[PDB]
RNA sequence: CGCGGGGUGGAGCAGCCCGGUAGCUCGUCGGGCUCAUAACCCGAAGGUCGUCGGUUCAAAUCCGGCCCCCGCAACCA
RNA sequence: AUGUUU
RNA sequence: GGUGAAAUUCUUGGAUUUAUUGAAGACUAACUACUGCGAAAGCAUUUGCCAAGGACGUUUUCAUUAAUCAAGAACGAAAGUUAGGGGAUCGAAGAUGAUCAGAUACCGUCGUAGUCUUAACCAUAAACUAUGCCGACUAGGGAUCGGGUGGUGUUUUUUUAAUGACCCACUCGGCACCUUACGAGAAAUCAAAGUCUUUGGGUUCUGGGGGGAGUAUGGUCGCAAGGCUGAAACUUAAAGGAAUUG
RNA sequence: AUUAUUGCUCUUCAACGAGGAAUUCCUAGUAAGCGCAAGUCAUCAGCUUGCGUUGAUUACGUCCCUGCCCUUUGUACACACC
């Protein structure tokens, strides 16, 4: 009854990317950013923007035809924080909002077996 | 003087412990120093649960859990607050609140 | 628009950043048998009558 | 001074001791 | 000022042939062109799917499954079996402190000549009277159970194919046949069969392929 | 000598490719927060588009010359 | 974010 | 992209982002604990091979064969050195962006040596439990690890019984832990830092106010960096330890 | 009485079309509007001190903003962060 693509969810901090994609992943779809819908440079992360970018992208989602998304959220990962950005819960708020059905909540944050040694060497960022 | 009974680590028996990188500032740390905390926040809460439930196309979705472990430096959980000074009998208080 | 009118019961306590809000046990005159939780800015006492337009969202502690 | 700091300095003018004492035979 | 998705068409993917449902979904290509065909650019790409959406119940709501293209019938993409793997959620429920984690490995080829490589996953449990709260094993019952489950494993697959095998691990009765096998060295509660892993593809075969 | 590019507030740029009409980043000035600067918020000053002619319902924008800078290419008084 | 000494 | 904010920088040669693969090196998450082994440094993916190891059990054997140990030897984190290989990431140096009053730092980007391995050095760490080893005794308690003993035990079945896991009772050895401390200490604290002016179980090493100084010199080892041994002149009334009040 | 002390009369009638970031005071006879008495005085109020008259709104709470108090904590400070 329905017709499914694919969320892609990159909450990193600094910039959320929204990137609706068919079930396959290869062929993409109003790919959209944070820093397309602010202008800052601090702001690409926050919340209104990346709502912003989710209602841009599920209005070219449903001029395009698609009706439904399995959701696939993920953080930076690899070595770098493991965590969500702020901004992602907001871009999942103005997708499901905006008309577009939401199946499978799903966390891909890449997780490495204690590979890539971390960036900032042994006594970190000292602030 | 010495602050704590055995030291400000979880070491006796042992000499070294792998080391493990504090996830807010990348120090370092014994892995046994370090403050692990296990977040099981869900998925989507964001005050959204009802929203995403009537979105969802699956009837008793059940949303996900994500788990992450953070491990902190003694100077990043104080200063982010996971862990707060105690007072010189209260440090002897190894249960959590 | 949907229409239901409640009553708060058991005024919970104090709430908000600022601490505006006020949390509010509610029970409904249709169906009665159910109590649920909600906010509401504006005094409150027992037995005052409130309007909700959505049936079903819990209102949590605003943090 | 860091003791550290005192020590890799006393190494410094070790070495330049070193080296004057080499040249001079 | 171009549009690309005027000029796109679309496919309906007619990926199993066993699991209770033959359509999975849609998927958008650019048209056919000259030195470029639809076709040509299709037959990589895969659809990663939901266990539950496959079965019908929420019960395999994890065992999320790819499913590459094959060949394109008249707008049909007719797949096969390319992987199975828990998602994160499922994986970091299960894991839990104050036991034993076990996780065992093999690399075996399947009757015809399919290749995988398959990882099979296990944890620790708690008796009905154990005061003890952590229950951990020895570690020569954890090298004999992970020998059991290996041996187990290599023998239900290489007399099985992929659809033998999705036949098996479906209704889990690997994971019991573990379960049984290793209740007399430890109870070993969380049994599950990880992943599957495609290493290589044979020819393509279409005759025995096209199963449906 | 030929073909192309460029000149726009005090400095750097979009605007031009088919007129609603000069702005953007930094510096400069004023007020605001701060115990005080910085970051920041709100205001204010700034050229009239390299210089001329021409075309144009009203041209920097398109056209034809000149001054400057640039790349390539050619040289029988 | 920074605010130097007596 | 990155930051508190920026900027260097990549970017209509399609950068960031998505998908299918491959190549390289490093590492072994989550399980991971007041838990284990090792003489220490250390040791965390599977399997095989190779030898070794402590505890336990013993009505087995030898019978003083033992304890600590100058000189003397083996190993010895990281960093560094030599010659090959490898070089993904991070990254002393170096180069750049911003702040600064200056910023040759913190913060951002790139990035050499190094980070990995083989064969040789190097022999140094807050190499720490800042607590030598062996032996005996002096409170209580509960967990935990490995082994052994018993149960009208629970669970697992193969078919009596049995190992497996579990519970209880121990017992030996171990990592520790909590209370109380006769006791000890200046106190913090300590089951050893107790059995010390009522001072002796055995034995090795180190220290004699703070600087100069772990320096100079001599010797010795090292390719080097340096390691070991190691003063004196001179100078100073305090330095230092624990705890208390502001 | 000029650099009008002040009071009064006539006469061109200027900006201001409700206010920018910010910022001050305040919980019931209170804020606000209003004038009166006194003080400063030989004279001069827009000032201040007291007063009365008309007299609301919202709240009956919180530690997010600011500041302060207490407790804990660190100190190599004790003339005490000048
Ligand atoms: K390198
Ligand atoms: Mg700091
Ligand atoms: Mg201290
Ligand atoms: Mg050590
Ligand atoms: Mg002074
Ligand atoms: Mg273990
Ligand atoms: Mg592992
Ligand atoms: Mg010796
Ligand atoms: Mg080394
Ligand atoms: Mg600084
Ligand atoms: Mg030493
Ligand atoms: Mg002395
Ligand atoms: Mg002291
Ligand atoms: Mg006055
Ligand atoms: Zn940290």
């Amino acid at each position: 009854s329905q017709v499914f693509g694919v969320a892609r969810i990159y909450a990193s901090f600094n910039d959320t990317f929204v990137h609706v994609t068919d079930l396959s992943g290869k062929e993409t779809i109003a790919r959209v950013t944070g820093g397309m819908k602010v202008k800052a440079d601090r702001d690409e992360s926050s919340p209104y923007a990346a709502m912003l970018a989710a209602q841009d992208v599920a209005a070219k989602c449903k001029e395009v035809g698609i009706t439904a998304v399995h959701v696939k959220i993920r953080a930076t990962g690899g070595t770098r924080t493991k965590t969500p950005g702020p901004g992602g819960q907001a871009a999942l708020r103005a997708l499901a909002r905006s008309g577009l059905r939401i199946g499978r909540i799903e966390d891909v944050t890449p997780v490495p077996s204690d590979s890539t040694r971390k960036k900032g060497g042994r006594r970190g960022r000292r602030l | 003087p010495k602050k704590r009974a055995s030291n400000g680590r979880n070491k006796k028996g042992r000499g070294h412990v792998k080391p493990v990188r504090c996830v807010n500032c990348s120090k370092s740390i014994p892995k046994d120093k370090a403050i692990k905390r296990m977040a099981i926040r869900n998925i989507v809460e964001a005050a959204a649960v009802r929203d995403l439930s009537e979105a969802s196309v699956y009837p008793e979705y059940a949303l996900p859990k994500t788990y992450n472990k953070l491990h902190y430096c003694v100077s990043c959980a104080i200063h982010a607050r996971i862990v707060r000074v105690r007072s010189r009998e209260d440090r002897k208080n190894r249960a959590p609140p | 628009t949907p229409v239901t009118l409640a009553k708060v019961i058991k005024v919970l306590g104090r709430t908000g950043s600022r601490g505006g809000v006020t949390q509010v046990r509610v029970e409904f005159l249709e169906d009665t048998s159910r109590t649920i939780v909600r906010n509401v800015k504006g005094p409150v006492r027992e037995n005052d009558i409130l309007v909700l337009m959505e049936s079903e969202r819990e209102a949590r502690r605003l943090r | 001074m860091r003791a550290k700091w005192r020590k890799k300095r006393t190494r410094r003018l070790k070495r330049k001791r070193r080296k004057v004492r080499a040249r001079s035979k | 000022v171009v549009d690309p998705f005027t000029r796109k068409e679309w496919f309906d993917i007619k990926a199993p042939s066993t699991f209770e449902n033959r359509n999975v979904g849609k998927t958008l290509v650019n048209k056919s062109t000259g030195l470029k065909s639809a076709s040509d650019a299709l037959k990589g790409r895969v659809v990663e799917v939901c266990l539950a959406d496959l079965q019908g119940s929420e019960d395999h709501s994890f065992r999320k499954i790819k499913l590459r293209v094959d060949e394109v019938q008249g707008k049909n993409l007719l797949t096969n079996f390319h992987g199975m793997d828990f998602t994160t959620d499922k994986l970091r429920s299960m894991v839990r402190k104050w036991q034993t984690l076990i996780e065992a490995n093999v690399t075996v080829k399947t009757s015809d000549d399919y290749v995988l490589r398959i990882f099979a996953i296990a944890f620790t449990r708690k008796q009905a009277n154990q005061v003890k709260r952590h229950s951990y094993a020895q570690s020569s019952h954890i090298r004999a159970i992970r020998k059991v489950i290996s041996e187990i494993l290599t023998k239900e697959v290489q007399g099985s194919t992929l659809a033998q095998l999705t036949s098996k691990l479906i209704p889990e009765v690997i994971n019991k046949e573990i379960e049984n096998a290793t209740k007399d060295i430890f109870p070993l509660q969380n049994i599950h069969v990880r992943k599957v892993k495609l290493l290589k593809q044979p020819k393509f075969d279409v005759g025995a392929l096209m199963a449906l």
